[PDB]
RNA sequence: GGGGGGAUGUCCGGGUCGCCCUGGGCACCUCUCCCGGCAGCCUUCGCGGGCAGCCGUAGUCCCGGUUCAUACGUCGCCG
């Protein structure tokens, strides 16, 4: 009878929350959601929920692209990564896993 | 001085208030005074209780004889509880420092004590 | 949001069981007496200003 | 299990109108976990539910209606009502679930559960051991303890068992609020019975040793003062009360210098310990400043030895090194001093003897 | 005083001073102990100024004779708070009479 | 004087431009003159305040070496004592100054000293 | 000991790189031209250029676009520019926390900040003012990463704990807000080993954004942050707030008392330190109003609202659901009755200059608590749904009581003992039973005055047994525990059970990966909302 | 007294100590003693605040005056901490009705003060 | 701090009288493990664990006997 919301919001992560190009939006990176917000009206455009799942794992990093824009590489403790692309959400199903012991650090 | 208290208090005299508080004829003017004037000077000492915390000696033996001799006024008519009321709130800032104000002295009097065996050194010195 | 820099707001002390009113300042506000005598220090009989 | 309860309610209905008050009580015994054996404590006791606890007051105890009913004991003799006793299960709440169905129009009931609680056990026991019991176990309210101490005093004003009552009673009316004890207490006593309670605690004060001299509290603070505001003006409209005021005022100042001599003897207990100390340390050879005289320095600081951590920023901590650790103990040097080294130290064994002025 | 307290640096604040500047300090501590209104922060100044200038007041006679003026205000300031508990008891069952 | 010395290095890169590598507090009072030597292997700045030490610095090996606190007083001890009469003395700018110590160590062996 | 870093790649080429690097000491070390000193076996002497500002661990630090600043934040809420071309520092002073990270526009236009307390501002180059604003829950969170001062041993070392849930009240009259505590940081209220919350935070559930702020106690978010020994501030914590009935009122009560290492002279026989803080204790209550622009205002103050002998630590706080009544418990053991009136003394009625009168709160009752002493007390106090009686669990060790009295007259309506195992932690009264929460649970109704619930509940550590926490609803008749599953430590999992009121069936279980903080009830409808320590919220509903 | 004291306290008297302490001359005979001796008197007169709390105007006033002329020499000898420990018990089960034992007058010296004016009512009369 | 020992110096019964001891007083150096922290290094995501660990005291070749602090935007008058 009784039934759950999704949870949402979060703690901002420290990884660093990332310009976009044009200077137009923001990409700022929570605990199991990453959020876009648009500078000019200050206001959020876009919120992508992302399942974290085993204790202990969070968001280690978070890339922009470097090739090509508008990606987003994220990483976790365990070694799973995705590249979504924002303004949309591609990429959130289908992680990589990396096969590592406990994935410290990654750099794109 | 009881009819110069009741003269005073029943016009809201300060002067004539501070020269029957300026002087045993303590006893003996609330003995003469009347009831629902002691329940006005109760509320006003309350004021001096608050403005004024210096040396008690004398008003705090008046309101002592006032609750001696017409203490039993404002149970007689009781509505003006906020007479006593305001009182029983200063009480209690005047009680704080008490739960270290004897801790207060021991340590400080014992210094004194030591200036007292440093002067009886000296004087036969 | 750097904070706006206020200097130390002093302490609201409580008030005692009578407090000096607005209108008790008011009255002790009307400060500045002249005391002018009558003549041969009459007792004054009456005093008058119209609307 | 509201099924089984009522099924076991019915069924000791059933011993009940049968009479069969052993096996009853044998499963009295089974449910609280005849011989009726005891464990010798008070506080060791099984759990047992509100359900059995209900059922067993409404068996024990009776009402009588007309418009002011009175608990009687329908098992004046009974193991489970000594139990109930010890256990503590006799409170008025218990009382008033056990028979809300007759209680619920009656008023003042804490009033008048909580004054014939008490004669109901002192007819119950004249030895009033199970009343001392019960003042010890049971949590007791104002109207029951004042009651109490009324059966007590009734009883005195195998000698031993009384006093101790006294004194259980004397504590929990220490915790009770004054209000209540003064309103139920106005109630309950007569301005002659409080003078004779005033007169008990009065040998108590005296017993105590306050008055009578040296070189020839709380409890009875609220009980004393509580009982006299509860009976007021109305009571004697002397020279008794006078003497009394009086060694009252001696027991007073007597307090008062013994809080000034607290505060001095407890800092002289440690200042002496820190010296302690500091002259192990000095015999052992850390040179700190102590005094030499036979007299009490003014500050009644001691010299500690050198805190090992040093503070740095922001927060951090490092050890001290060794150098600034000279550096310390060389600025707690004084002006003229006398430091004889030893052989022992010039073969490297043992310590120096350090004797500075007297700074 | 309540600032300093709050950001803990009384004890910073009182440990540097001098002869001259005790004597003020310990001037107004004395004058304002009386007022029971901030009695409780200035006995906390007046414990750290003896935990700070008790050593030389053999030294200085005159601060040691503040030391004392300290106590011959204290030693009424105990007056002061037991008879209004004295006071305080007066009134509080003659609340009771009225019921 | 707030008894403080910092060092300072060229800018890599963009001429002419240079910047303070660091700052520390060496004397205890102002540092009022200053020479430096860099001849025979030894590359040092000696510096002098108020506070009388003389506190020696390596230059090619600054932040590489520790440094080091000249004696204030001078080289000669400037004390002298009669054994046999137990005074001591010392001298400076026109005075000359004696004690006499009037007793052993052993006879005390506080408010006798 | 390095805390973080950044480079800026001297150029089409990579001709050099200079590198800044912060540490925890609170220094940046920038090296100049490591390629070209490290291509050329032998290399030259390399020595980095100092700069010290900071006291604390330095946090984040970065270069100015061409690089002529070297900006950086950390720990001390200052946004400070190492000048770089002469020897002088511009800072932007005062931030609300500790400056988590910093990061750069790609033109040299616009900063990017995330603060400490759960919040982002992009700012553009010498205007420094907020341009995009945005802010989060800011609750207490455990920190994955756990603290970058937390690696040099400072004299208290920050630890990444909970040690009391958090409190917080959905606005009535306006269910999409909520109110809840919050210091000016994260760190900062751990910082000192004590909850800091001076602060109270209203923030929009139905759109999760951190709508507004403002101060309750004494604060001072311009000054020095941390003490000269290097012990960061503890402040006035909110304790209690609860919210009125009506949608205009919010009483308060913060405490703030010294630390042991403060005291430290006020011992004299068996004094201790504890005793000396528990002496020093500071309780302020305040009595608020609230404008439809979420505007918090003084009406008044009272530094004493339960006094004996010494100050009585407050207990609990009620509102009556149908007037403008709050009652609260202390450790004198009476309860206090609170009513607002007009300010008029003598008949002079006070009114505001915009011609509203000033309205103030007063003690209206005052109800003594008989005891009962067998052979360290706590309070808890709520009223009845339909108000005219109110429930009082007076809590000392296992012999504990429940006390109901009536509001119109204040006489004691019912009086029901040992419902309590151990110590009282709460308790809530459904529309008609009492829901209290000790070692033991004891749903207990009273207009039958019979128990229909009880729990024996999982035996934990201390934190995690105050951590068990209680709501009822009170629209649809169903309450709520909050628990975590068995000294608290990162990997931990808490669990929350949904209860109805007549069964003793779980209507609801479901445990979560982190420990869930806070439970609260929405006001309009039935369902809860909670919020958890990897400080996420969302919110139960049935149908 | 003195050396009355002096003699007593070497050779374990009670009776010249009684003698002593029936009896200004207190201050003169403490600053006449002497250390060790007073270390003796603190730990017997410890023993005398346990055994006979009553009326303390005499002894404890000694202990003052003890503490006063010779405090002093407990810390040039501080070995015997527990002579002065063993009054660092005594002195707080002679504080713990002092939790309410002013909550013992307040509430009696009103009863007090109303047989006060019970009198006042009737000497009159 | 304890539990304990080997050893230093000490008085009162003392002992054929000497090595000292038992009975009382003992303060110290040392060793011993159980008190509090601090580190590293493997382990597991972490929770935890393991490993060989140091310190709870004193004077250094020099020498960390250090390094560290919180903005502009506007002022004045008088109600």
């Amino acid at each position: 009878s009784w039934k759950v919301s999704k949870p949402m919001g979060g703690r901002m992560s420290d990884i660093d929350p990332i310009f976009s190009q044009d200077e137009r939006h923001l990409i700022i990176t929570y605990n199991t959601s990453i959020q876009v917000y648009s500078t000019e009206d200050s206001l959020l455009v876009r919120r992508i929920a992302l399942p974290l799942t085993p204790s202990a794992t969070h968001i280690v990093s978070s890339a922009l692209s470097k090739s090509n824009p508008d990606y987003l590489w994220v990483a976790c403790s365990d070694g799973r990564i995705w590249h979504i692309n924002w303004t949309s959400g591609e990429g959130v199903d289908t992680p990589s896993t990396i096969d590592t012991k406990k994935l410290l650090d990654m750099a794109v | 001085l009881g009819t110069v208290l009741n003269q005073a208090l029943r016009t809201d005299d300060s002067d004539l208030l501070e020269s029957c508080l300026q002087t045993l004829i303590i006893q003996n003017t609330i003995n003469r005074m009347d009831s629902s004037l002691a329940g006005t000077l109760l509320s006003k000492l309350a004021a001096r209780m608050h403005r004024r915390p210096g040396r008690a000696f004398g008003l705090m033996r008046w309101i002592q004889w006032t609750l001696v001799a017409h203490g039993g006024a404002l149970v007689t008519q009781p509505d003006l509880i906020n007479r006593l009321t305001e009182l029983s709130r200063v009480l209690e800032e005047r009680s704080r420092g008490l739960s270290s104000l004897l801790a207060l002295k021991g340590k400080l009097d014992m210094l004194d004590a030591q200036l007292k065996y440093r002067k009886a050194l000296k004087m036969a010195g | 949001m750097a904070a706006e820099v206020v200097p130390l707001p002093q302490l609201k002390l409580p008030s005692g069981p009578s407090p000096i009113t607005a209108e008790q300042r008011y009255w002790r506000s009307f400060k500045k007496q002249k005391s002018h005598t009558s003549t041969a220090n009459w007792p004054i009989s009456h005093i008058s200003f119209p609307a | 299990s509201w099924s089984e309860w009522q099924n076991k309610a019915m069924q000791a209905d059933e011993l009940l109108q049968n009479n069969d008050i052993q096996s009853w009580e044998e499963l009295m015994a089974e449910v609280f976990k005849p011989e009726w054996e005891w464990p010798s404590s008070r506080s060791d006791y099984a759990r047992v539910d509100r359900r059995w606890v209900v059922y067993a007051i409404n068996k024990v105890f009776g009402w009588e209606g007309q418009n002011t009913g009175r608990l009687t004991c329908r098992l004046p003799e009974s193991s489970v009502l000594i139990y109930l006793v010890d256990a503590g299960h006799l409170s008025t709440s218990n009382v008033k679930s056990a028979f809300k169905d007759d209680v619920r129009e009656v008023d003042k009931v804490e009033e008048l559960i909580g004054e014939q609680l008490p004669i109901i056990l002192a007819e119950v026991d004249p030895t009033m051991e199970l009343l001392v019991g019960y003042l010890s176990g049971t949590q007791l309210g104002s109207s029951e303890l004042v009651s109490s101490i009324k059966l007590l005093l009734c009883s005195l004003g195998l000698d031993e068992h009384r006093t101790r009552g006294l004194g259980i009673a004397f504590s929990k009316l220490a915790a009770c609020p004054a209000a209540e004890t003064v309103k139920s207490l106005r109630r309950l006593f007569k301005p002659d019975e409080v003078l004779v309670l005033l007169n008990v605690l009065r040998a108590e004060l005296i017993k105590d040793g306050w008055t009578t001299r040296y070189l020839d509290i709380q409890l009875i603070a609220d009980l004393m003062s509580r009982c006299i505001d509860a009976v007021g003006l109305s009571g004697w409209m002397a020279n008794f009360f006078s003497q009394f005021q009086a060694e009252i005022s001696v027991a007073l100042e007597g307090v008062m210098e013994a809080v000034r001599l607290k505060g001095v003897i407890a800092e002289a207990a440690n200042y002496a310990k820190r010296a302690r100390r500091a002259l192990a340390d000095s015999a052992k050879g850390k040179a700190m400043t102590v005094h030499m005289s036979a007299e009490l320095p003014l500050g009644l600081k001691t010299d500690n030895k050198i805190s090992t951590e040093r503070v740095r920023s922001g927060g951090e901590i490092v050890a001290r090194s060794s150098r600034q650790i000279g550096h310390f103990i060389s600025k707690r040097r004084g002006i003229y001093s006398i430091h004889r080294i030893s052989e022992e130290m010039l073969l490297g064994a043992a310590g120096p003897t350090v004797v500075q002025e007297a700074r | 005083l309540t600032a300093l307290r709050h950001r803990s640096a009384l004890r910073e604040a009182l440990q540097g001073r001098d002869e001259l500047s005790v004597i003020n300090i310990l001037r107004w501590a004395g004058k304002y102990v009386a007022d029971p209104r901030y009695r409780s922060i200035c006995v906390d100044v007046a414990f750290h100024l003896i935990d700070l200038y008790a050593e030389h007041v053999g030294g200085s006679a005159e601060l040691a004779t503040q030391f004392q003026q300290l106590l011959a205000k204290v030693n009424r300031e105990v007056e002061k708070a037991e008879l209004a508990i004295v006071t305080g008891g007066m009134v509080e069952s003659l609340m009771m009479s009225v019921e | 004087m707030d008894r403080r010395t910092a060092v300072y290095e060229p800018m890599a890169g963009q001429s002419g431009r240079w910047s303070k590598v660091f700052h520390r507090r060496y004397h205890q009072h102002d540092v009022k003159a200053m020479a430096s030597f860099e001849g025979k292997g030894m590359s040092v700045v000696v510096s002098g305040g108020s506070d009388a030490s003389p506190i020696v610095l390596p230059l090619r090996a600054l932040g590489k070496e520790f440094h080091r606190t000249l004696p204030h007083l001078p080289q000669h001890p400037t004390v002298l004592s009669a054994p046999k009469a137990r005074y001591i003395l010392s001298w400076w700018e026109n005075e000359i100054r004696i004690w006499h110590l009037l007793n052993s160590a052993q006879q005390f062996l506080p408010l006798n000293l | 000991i390095i805390s973080t870093f950044d480079i800026r790649p001297i150029i089409a080429e990579l001709q050099d790189i200079d590198v800044a690097v912060g540490g925890a000491r609170g220094a940046i070390y920038v090296y100049s031209n490591l390629l070209a000193h490290l291509h050329t076996l032998r290399v030259g002497t390399i020595q980095p250029r100092k700069y010290h500002w900071h006291r604390r661990a330095v946090h984040s630090v970065k270069w100015s676009g061409d690089g002529n600043y070297l900006i950086s934040g950390g720990y001390e809420t200052v946004l400070v520019l190492w000048q770089l071309d002469t020897g002088r520092v511009d800072f932007l002073p005062h931030l609300s926390a500790a400056i988590e990270n910093i990061v750069v526009s790609p033109k040299g236009s616009a900063y990017a900040l995330h603060l400490d307390d759960n919040s982002a501002m992009v700012l553009s180059t010498a205007e420094m003012k907020p341009s995009m604003y945005v802010s989060g829950i800011q609750s207490l969170v455990l920190g994955d990463r756990p603290s970058k001062d937390a690696l040099v041993r400072r004299v208290w070392r920050p630890i990444d704990e909970i040690a009391s849930p958090l409190v917080a009240t959905i606005s009535p009259q306006n269910p999409s807000h909520m109110f809840l505590c919050v210091g000016n940081g994260q760190q900062a209220t751990v910082g000192g080993g004590a909850t800091s919350t001076p602060l109270v935070q209203v923030f929009d559930i139905s759109s999760f954004q951190g709508v507004a702020k403002q101060a309750i106690a004494r604060t001072n978010p311009t000054d020095v942050n941390i003490t000269s020994e290097g012990v960061p501030i503890i402040e006035p914590t909110a304790t209690k707030l609860a919210f009125s009935h009506d949608g205009k009122w919010l009483a308060s009560i913060d405490e703030w008392q010294p630390p042991e290492r403060d005291t430290e002279a006020y011992l004299t026989g068996s004094k201790t330190q504890s005793d000396a803080c528990k002496e020093r204790r500071e309780i302020y209550l305040k009595f608020w109003e609230v404008g439809a622009d979420q505007s918090l205002e003084l009406v008044t103050r009272i530094n004493d609202a339960h006094y004996t002998k010494q100050t009585e630590s407050i207990f609990d706080l009620a509102s009556d659901p149908t007037s403008a009544r709050f009652a609260t418990i202390g450790n004198d053991g009476m309860v206090r009755f609170w009513s607002p009136k007009l300010r008029k003394r003598d008949g002079l009625m006070a009114t505001r200059p915009d011609g509203q009168p000033l309205r103030s709160w007063s003690c209206s009752r005052v109800v003594p608590l008989p005891v009962h002493e067998r052979q360290p007390y706590s309070g808890a106090i709520t009223f009845s749904e339909d108000g005219s009686i109110l429930f009082a669990a007076f809590g000392p060790p296992s012999g504990a009581l429940v006390v109901a009295i009536d509001t119109q007259t204040g006489t004691v309506r019912d009086v029901v003992s040992g419902m309590f195992k151990g110590d009282i932690r709460a308790m809530k009264s459904l529309s008609s039973c009492l829901i209290m929460l000790s070692d033991d649970l004891v749903v207990y109704d009273i207009v039958s005055d019979e128990m229909l619930a009880s729990y024996t509940l999982k035996e934990t550590s201390e934190a995690a047994k105050k951590l068990t926490q209680l709501a009822v609803n009170h629209q649809s008749r169903s309450f709520a525990l909050a628990a975590p599953i068995p000294k608290l430590k990162r990997g931990t999992k808490s669990e929350l059970l949904i209860f109805n009121i007549e069964d003793e069936e779980p209507k609801l279980v479901k445990t979560f990966s982190q420990v869930i903080i806070s439970v609260c009830a929405v006001p309009s409808s039935s369902g809860f909302v909670v919020v958890d320590s990897a400080a996420q919220v969302w919110s139960i509903t049935e149908g």
